[PDB]
RNA sequence: AAUGAGACA
RNA sequence: AGUAAGGUCAGCUAAAUAAGCUAUCGGGCCCAUACCCCGAAAAUGUUGGUUAUACCCUUCCCGUACUACCA
RNA sequence: CACGAUAGCUAGGACCCAAACUGGGAUUAGAUACCCCACUAUGCCUAGCCCUAAACCCAAAUAGUUACAUAACAAAACUAUUCGCCAGAGUACUACUCGCAACUGCCUAAAACUCAAAGGACUUGGCGGUGCUUCACAUCCACCUAGAGGAGCCUGUUCUAUAAUCGAUAAACCCCGAUAGACCUUACCAACCCUUGCCAAUUCAGCCUAUAUACCGCCAUCUUCAGCAAACCCUAAAAAGGAACAAUAGUAAGCACAAUCAUAGCACAUAAAAACGUUAGGUCAAGGUGUAGCUUAUGGGUUGGAAAGAAAUGGGCUACAUUUUCUACAUAAGAAUAUCCACCACACGAAAGUUUUUAUGAAACUAAAAACCAAAGGAGGAUUUAGCAGUAAAUCAAGAA
C-alpha cells in the first residue's frame, strides 16, 4: 500500500527535525552571516549605480537602509 | 558486492587532466608497480561500485596476459 | 629430499661465491699488509665462511665421483658386469648417503634471520560477519578448543584472558595468552580467516539442513617485553633557572624552578610549582619518568594496531588462509595447496594441526632462502 | 508472550 | 612533606544475627534464546594484640583526599 | 488583490473543566509508554501575527451525450472550449537562491553519488495475542486414579578420561541400530607378519574409505488429516476458479478414506490400513550402487589391550511399611510391628558390597544360590507423563537371541 511511502517521508522529516534542534545555534550563526553578506552585496550594487552615473558621492540625504535587519 | 565475492585487482591512477580516479585491471596476473604509465578506457565493472575505468592491456608498461608456462 | 634442493642452480652458484670470497679473504690477508682495523674484520669473516667453504668443496668431490659411475656403466664387460653391479650400485647409494649430511647442515647452519620467538603471544578469535545465524559463531568454539588442546600437545601454557559466550551456544569473541619456547614460531601463519562449509547439525542453524558458508577471524599478536626506566646524571641536564609569580623579595632572589632536559631523547620537563627548589626538583624527576614511560606504551600500541588491523582486514570471504569443508571432509590451506582429510581428528589438535604447520614453516624457509640466493646475485650485480 | 532464516527454484 | 581516610562474595550495598540484589553453577518452562519459576555454592584489604572474636586497635600493602601561606 | 481549521507567537483579561510538559503510583528485564492521581502551557474573550493539514469527495472550471465501449480496483463510459500540473526510484516536504511582522520558520527547489529497479491493482497459499458459530469423551479448562523429578541400584546419553569404534541426538534421540560385546563379535588401539592377496578367468581381487546433499531398498512424521492425480467442458480471459436440491457449470472413471478381511457366530471393540506431498528427516556400517580416494596399503592375518567416573541428566526395577512384614496355606489363622530402657535388643528397607559355592565356557571378568552385612530412604522443589472398562493399577507366566 501507499503507506510504504508516507513512512519513508515520516522518518526523513523526523530526522531532519532533530538535525535542526541539535545544531540550532550553528544555523543561527550562518543565517546572520549570510544576512550580512546579503546586505553588504546590496550596498555595493547601489554604490555601483552612482559611480557609473558620473557622481563622486552619493546623493545628499540618501542613507541606504538595512532592509535585511530584524524589525517589527 | 554480494552475491559475487572475489578479490579484484584494481589500481589508483591520476589521469592526464589532473584528476585522480580508481581504475581496474582486466585479465589474470599483472606486474604493475607504482609510478608506471598505463592507458585507461571508459568501460565499467558491474560488480564493483565506483570503479568506472579499465586499463587496456598491451600498451605502455602493461603487457598482455601471460600464458601459463 | 635434500638432493633435489641442491640441484637448483641458485644454491650451487651462491656456494661458488662463498668459495671465491673465502679464498679472496686469504689472499688479501697473506699478501697485502692490511691495516689492523681492517685485518681483524677480514679475520672474523674468514672464520665465519670456513665451515661453508669446506662443505661446498666436499660436494664437488662427491659430484665428480658420480661422473665415474656413468663412465663405468658405459664400458661394460661380461666379467666386469658383476663387479660394477656389486660396486657402482653400492657407491651410488653410498654417495647419496653423504650428500644428505652436506645439504642438511647447510640449511641447519645458514639459519635465516629470526626474531622474537621468546615472547608470550596473545591469540584472539572472533565471530566473522558474513552469514546470519550461529553457523559462524558455533564454528568459532570448535577451533578455539582446537588450539587449546594443541597447546597441551606442544606442552605450552594456556592462559584464558577473555571469554564471551554467544546466545545460541557459541563464541562471540575470545582471547588467550600462550607461553612457551616456540609459540610465535609455530603460530605465525595461523592468523587470518578460517572459512567453514558444513551442513548445520547443532545450534540455531540446525532448523534447516542446507549447506551454509561461514567465516571466522584469528588474530595472533606477539606481546612485547617489560619496561624499566633507566636514568643517570649523564642523561639529564638541569637548568636551575628562575620562575615567575608573586612572592616579593623571595621570588626576586631565588632560582625556584627546574628545567629537566632528557639528553638522549630531547624532552623538556619544567616544574616551578612550589616555593622551594627541592619540591620543584622532586616533582620534575617524577614527571619525566612518567612521561617517558607513557611514550613506550604508545609505541607498543602503534605496533600492535598496525598488525591487528592487517590480519583482520575487512572480514570478508575473499580473504582466507584455510577452508574447512565438512561436507567433503577436507581441510585445505590455500598458501601451500595442501589438503588434509578426517576433519574430526583435525579439530582435536594433536598431530592433525602439527603436521600442517610443519609444511607451512618449511615453505617459509624455502621462500626466504630462494630469494636470498637471488639477493646474493643482486648484491653481486 | 521480547527475539530468530544463512548458498532452495 | 604532613595530615585525613578506606579496603567485605566475581560486582555493588547493609549489617558483624556476615544479610540483600546481581553475576556465576545446576535444573524446569519454550521450537531455541532471553524473560520468568526452583535449588545450590560464594567473602570481613593485611600482620599482631583485643577474656575470645567481630565492627576495634596495631603492622604491612594498595588506593583515595586536603593543605603547602606572609615577605 | 482578499481569505484560510488546528497547533504556535506578542500584549491584556477570563479559568468551571479538559489537558502536552512535569511529579507520584502501578506494570515491566528496563517503561523517561499504554493504565491510575495531581497540576501548568493552552483550549476561551479583545487587538496583531503566523498562512501550515490525509486543506482528500485523493475525482479542476464551464456546456453537454448514454452514443462508442468493460486493463484491474474504486465512485460507469465520454465529447467540446480553457487553465494548472506531470519526463524512472532513492538522495529530497533536503543543500544553495528570491520574497515574507516568518529567525528551530514558510514558499520556490537542484546536483554529485547509488541501484535495475521503485510503484498501482489482483490471484492462490500460509499466518493472525482478528470477530461470529460449532467442537475436544484421555481431553485444552473444570475434574478422576496411579506415577516421574527426592534415595539406593540397573541401564542409555552428554561431559570428564584413555593409545583405543561408528550411527541416532526438538515433537520424529536417549534398554536407540543390539530379540544383545569376557576371546569371537569388532568395524577401535598398540605390536608383529603377508603382497595376483577366497573365485573358473581378468594389466585384476579387496576397502566398515569420503559423500544419506548423487540413490535404490526399509521407514519416521503431519495421520484415522481427506484429499491427490489424469481425460473433458465453461469464464466479454483463464494468476486462477467451478457450489446453491423448491439447484445458479460442471462430468464419468483411477488412488486413499469407506465397505470388506483377520481376532474361528453376529455385533461392538481392537488390530490391520492410511494416497499425493512436507522435514535435502534417519540409514553408504543389512545389502547393492553413482561419483571421488587407496593399491608392498585407507587391503589381509596373528597376539594382547579399549581402562576410569569429578560431575550432570533421561527411561526403568525395588522401596520408604499397618490395605504392612514373617510362616503355614489360596484368600475364617499364629506371630512381628522404628520404641522403651534398671541393661538390652528390635520394625520397613541392599537390588548394593565382602566371603563361599553352583551353572556355562579352553579361559569368569558374566549369571544364579547361601552365609555375613542393614546403608540411603519416613512419600519427594519448579515442573511433568499415562489412562475412558475388562481400560488404569496390582500380580503371575512363557517366548524370541
Ligand atoms: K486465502
Ligand atoms: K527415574
Ligand atoms: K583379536
Ligand atoms: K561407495
Ligand atoms: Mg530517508
Ligand atoms: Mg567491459
Ligand atoms: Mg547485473
Ligand atoms: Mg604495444
Ligand atoms: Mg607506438
Ligand atoms: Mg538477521
Ligand atoms: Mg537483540
Ligand atoms: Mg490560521
Ligand atoms: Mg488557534
Ligand atoms: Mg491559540
Ligand atoms: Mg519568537
Ligand atoms: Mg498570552
Ligand atoms: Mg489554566
Ligand atoms: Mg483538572
Ligand atoms: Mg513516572
Ligand atoms: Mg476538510
Ligand atoms: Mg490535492
Ligand atoms: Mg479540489
Ligand atoms: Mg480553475
Ligand atoms: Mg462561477
Ligand atoms: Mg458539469
Ligand atoms: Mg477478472
Ligand atoms: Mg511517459
Ligand atoms: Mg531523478
Ligand atoms: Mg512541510
Ligand atoms: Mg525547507
Ligand atoms: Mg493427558
Ligand atoms: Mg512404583
Ligand atoms: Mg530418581
Ligand atoms: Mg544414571
Ligand atoms: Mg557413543
Ligand atoms: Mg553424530
Ligand atoms: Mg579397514
Ligand atoms: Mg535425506
Ligand atoms: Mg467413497
Ligand atoms: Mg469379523
Ligand atoms: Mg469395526
Ligand atoms: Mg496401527
Ligand atoms: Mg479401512
Ligand atoms: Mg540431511
Ligand atoms: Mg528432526
Ligand atoms: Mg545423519
Ligand atoms: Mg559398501
Ligand atoms: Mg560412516
Ligand atoms: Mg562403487
Ligand atoms: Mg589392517
Ligand atoms: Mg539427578
Ligand atoms: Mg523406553
Ligand atoms: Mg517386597
Ligand atoms: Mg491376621
Ligand atoms: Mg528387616
Ligand atoms: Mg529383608
Ligand atoms: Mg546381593
Amino acid at each position: 500500500k501507499n503507506i510504504l511511502k508516507i513512512r519513508r517521508r515520516k522518518m526523513n522529516h523526523h530526522k531532519y527535525r532533530k538535525l535542526v534542534k541539535r545544531t540550532r545555534f550553528l544555523r543561527r550563526k550562518v543565517r546572520e552571516g549570510r544576512l550580512r553578506q546579503k546586505q553588504v552585496k546590496f550596498e555595493r550594487d547601489l554604490k555601483r549605480i552612482w559611480q557609473k552615473a558620473g557622481l563622486k558621492e552619493a546623493p545628499a540625504g540618501w542613507q541606504t537602509p538595512k532592509i535585511y535587519l530584524k524589525n517589527q | 558486492k554480494k552475491p559475487n565475492s572475489a578479490n579484484r585487482k584494481c589500481c589508483r591512477v591520476r589521469l592526464s587532466t589532473g584528476r585522480e580516479a580508481v581504475c581496474f585491471i582486466p585479465g589474470e596476473g599483472h606486474s604493475l608497480q607504482e609510478h608506471h604509465v598505463v592507458l585507461v578506457q571508459g568501460g565499467r565493472t558491474q560488480d564493483l561500485p565506483g570503479v568506472k575505468l579499465t586499463v587496456v592491456r598491451g600498451k605502455y608498461d602493461c603487457g598482455h596476459v601471460q600464458k601459463k608456462k | 629430499d635434500t638432493k633435489m634442493l641442491w640441484k637448483h642452480k641458485a644454491l650451487q652458484k651462491y656456494m661458488e661465491n662463498l668459495s671465491k670470497e673465502y679464498q679472496t679473504l686469504e689472499q688479501c690477508l697473506q699478501h697485502i699488509p692490511v691495516n689492523e682495523e681492517n685485518r681483524r674484520s677480514l679475520n672474523r669473516r674468514h672464520a665465519e665462511l670456513a665451515p661453508l667453504a669446506a662443505i661446498y668443496q666436499e660436494i664437488q668431490e662427491t659430484e665428480q665421483a658420480i661422473e665415474e659411475l656413468e663412465s663405468m656403466c658405459k664400458s661394460l664387460n661380461k666379467q666386469d658386469e658383476k663387479q660394477l653391479q656389486e660396486l657402482a650400485l653400492e657407491e651410488r647409494q653410498t654417495i647419496d648417503q653423504k650428500i644428505n649430511m652436506l645439504y642438511n647442515e647447510l640449511f641447519q647452519s645458514l639459519v635465516p634471520k629470526e626474531k622474537y620467538d621468546k615472547n608470550d603471544v596473545i591469540l584472539e578469535v572472533t565471530a566473522g560477519r558474513t552469514t546470519g545465524g550461529d553457523i559462524c559463531q558455533q564454528f568459532t568454539r570448535e577451533i578455539f578448543d582446537m588450539y587449546q588442546n594443541y597447546s597441551c600437545y606442544k606442552h605450552w601454557q594456556f592462559e584464558l584472558l577473555n571469554y564471551t559466550p554467544a546466545d545460541y551456544g557459541g563464541l562471540h569473541h575470545a582471547a588467550a595468552r600462550i607461553s612457551g619456547d616456540g609459540v610465535y614460531k609455530h603460530l605465525k601463519y595461523e592468523g587470518g580467516i578460517h572459512r567453514v562449509q558444513r551442513i548445520p547439525e547443532v545450534g540455531l542453524s540446525s532448523r534447516m539442513q542446507r549447506i551454509h558458508t561461514g567465516t571466522m577471524s584469528v588474530i595472533v599478536l606477539p606481546q612485547p617485553d617489560e619496561v624499566d626506566v633507566k636514568l643517570d646524571p649523564k642523561d639529564l641536564r638541569i637548568d636551575t633557572f628562575r620562575a615567575k609569580g608573586a612572592g616579593g623579595q623571595h621570588v626576586n632572589k631565588t632560582d625556584s624552578a627546574v628545567r629537566l632536559v632528557h639528553i638522549p631523547t630531547g624532552l623538556v620537563v619544567e616544574c616551578q610549582q612550589e616555593r622551594s627548589q627541592i619540591k620543584n626538583k622532586e616533582i620534575a624527576f617524577r614527571v619525566l619518568r612518567a612521561r617517558l614511560y607513557q611514550q613506550i606504551i604508545e609505541k607498543d600500541k602503534r605496533q600492535q594496531q598496525s598488525a591487528r588491523k592487517l590480519q583482520v582486514g575487512t572480514r570478508a570471504q575473499s580473504e582466507r588462509i584455510r577452508t574447512y569443508n565438512f561436507t567433503q571432509d577436507r581441510v585445505s590451506d590455500h598458501r601451500i595447496a595442501y589438503e588434509v582429510r578426517d576433519i574430526k581428528e583435525f579439530l582435536c589438535g594433536g598431530k592433525g594441526l602439527d603436521q600442517l604447520i610443519q609444511r607451512l614453516l618449511q615453505s617459509a624457509d624455502e621462500e626466504a632462502i630462494a630469494e636470498l640466493l637471488d639477493e646474493h646475485l643482486k648484491s653481486a650485480k
